[PDB]
């Protein structure tokens, strides 16, 4: 899973 | 607006209640009302705003992805089930786009223009990049390339500011860089740029941890871990 | 209604899409549209209806409980923070009550009257008990005792039918009994009744498992485990 | 947690 914030 | 009759302080108070109750749609409505009072947001208030819409649009995106996957399979030996999957995907998509338009309108009226301190200005430009990115994720027509460039342009201005005005371990600077790297990887077809940015961002923050007080940078550490996670997935 | 122009089959199809995307508010709207076509629901369609509103009202209840706890603390050495907590709790409460009213109206127009097979009739009477129970959970005025009795009366009619017409391991019969025991324990101030009902329900289903095909009663086993969980918590 | 279904 590519994560962002 | 429906929040025009409510005191600013009451909107902020009720946004924090909605956060505790995980009612993010309400939380977003209260913070939209608060912005529309015309005063700048404090550091804590900016966080309430971003968390609220992040969660609203986050659910819409997840649901859009489920539906678009079902739609894709339907267009592969797949039986014609009629227009319903496209219709419902479009319904969710249009609602998503309406939330992104609302957020972008708020930033344009008048959060970005009135932000002078680097932290707030980078914060709002990051948000602008994010919600143009979400519009790009679903764009398929003539406007896709324009929407992509609007996100890039916002992220890039934020990046230029953050490198001139903020330390490498600043959580907003780190989170901007994380999301710009995600933009490069998932939107702009630039995985090598995404990887280079995540690596230099992580490395420069590591080298600056020595200046920081213990227990004062839990958010920066979390983001550095997200940078590390992406790099592990990407390499 | 806004679903009046959509084909019944398309509403059912889109309710299943909404379920896969965990868009339960949409799911509930589609199934409300489907009910309002005026035809009876099949076994699978009844499940879509109940799951949708169960999840919608489930979130409202959880949020109401968070807010009501904050409100209670505010009325204990606690500083006067003004009317905002009560206002926001009332907002959530009124929305909850509106969903319960909508469900109860659908059952009354015309699911319950037109249901002849025991399974469907017990199913809809269970639902009626549930949504009166949710109204009771938040009731504090003159109507509380009346709302409680409306739930009891619905649950009791369902119970009488299920014992005459259904085997002890029927999942609807088991789930009715689970929720009626929850009613006794949490609403009607009757923990001993709740415990007796859960025990006889569990015991009579255990004694009848020998008649059942393997892999055909996963839902009954889940409910029997929920009965066992409640009994462990209550005793 | 009291459970319902
Ligand atoms: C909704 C508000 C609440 C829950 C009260 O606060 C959210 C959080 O708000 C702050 O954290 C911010 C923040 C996040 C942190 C990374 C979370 O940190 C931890 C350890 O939980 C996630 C949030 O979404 C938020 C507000 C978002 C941004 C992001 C916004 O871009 C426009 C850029 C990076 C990040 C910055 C702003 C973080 O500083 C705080 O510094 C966090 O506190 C700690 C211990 O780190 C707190 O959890
Ligand atoms: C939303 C519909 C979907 C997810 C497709 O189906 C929900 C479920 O629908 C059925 O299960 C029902 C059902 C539940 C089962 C206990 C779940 O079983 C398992 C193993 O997951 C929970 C659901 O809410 C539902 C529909 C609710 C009722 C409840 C309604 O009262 C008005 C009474 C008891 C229970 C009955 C109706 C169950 O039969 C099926 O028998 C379940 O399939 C299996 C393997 O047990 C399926 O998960
Ligand atoms: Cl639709
Ligand atoms: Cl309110
Ligand atoms: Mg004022
Ligand atoms: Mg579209
Ligand atoms: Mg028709
Ligand atoms: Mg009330």
């Amino acid at each position: 899973m590519t994560m962002s914030v | 607006g429906a929040m025009g009759s409510m005191e600013r302080a009451s909107l902020i108070q009720k946004a924090k209640l909605a956060e505790q109750a995980e009612r993010y749609e309400d939380m977003a409505a209260f913070m939209k009302g608060a912005v529309e009072k015309g005063e700048e947001l404090s550091c804590e208030e900016r966080n309430l705003l971003s968390v609220a819409y992040k969660n609203v649009v986050g659910g819409q995106r997840a649901a859009w992805r489920v539906l678009s996957s079902i739609e894709q399979k339907s267009n592969e030996g797949s039986e014609e089930k009629g227009p319903e999957v496209r219709e419902y995907r479009e319904k969710v998509e249009t609602e998503l786009q309406g939330v992104c338009d609302t957020v972008l309108g708020l930033l344009d009226s008048h959060l970005i223009k009135e932000a002078g301190d680097a932290e707030s200005r980078v914060f709002y430009l990051k948000m602008k990049g994010d919600y143009y990115r979400y519009l790009a994720e679903v764009a398929t027509g003539d406007d896709k390339k324009r929407i992509i460039d609007s996100a890039r342009s916002a992220y890039q201005e934020a990046m230029d500011i953050s490198k001139k005005e903020m330390p490498p371990t600043n959580p907003i600077r780190l989170g901007l860089a994380l999301n710009f790297s995600v933009f490069h990887y998932e939107i702009a077809n630039s995985p090598e740029e995404a990887i280079s940015l995540a690596k230099t961002t992580f490395d420069e923050a590591m080298a600056d941890l020595h200046t920081l007080s213990e227990d004062s940078y839990k958010d920066s550490t979390l983001i550095m871990q997200l940078l590390r996670d992406n790099l592990t997935l990407w390499t």
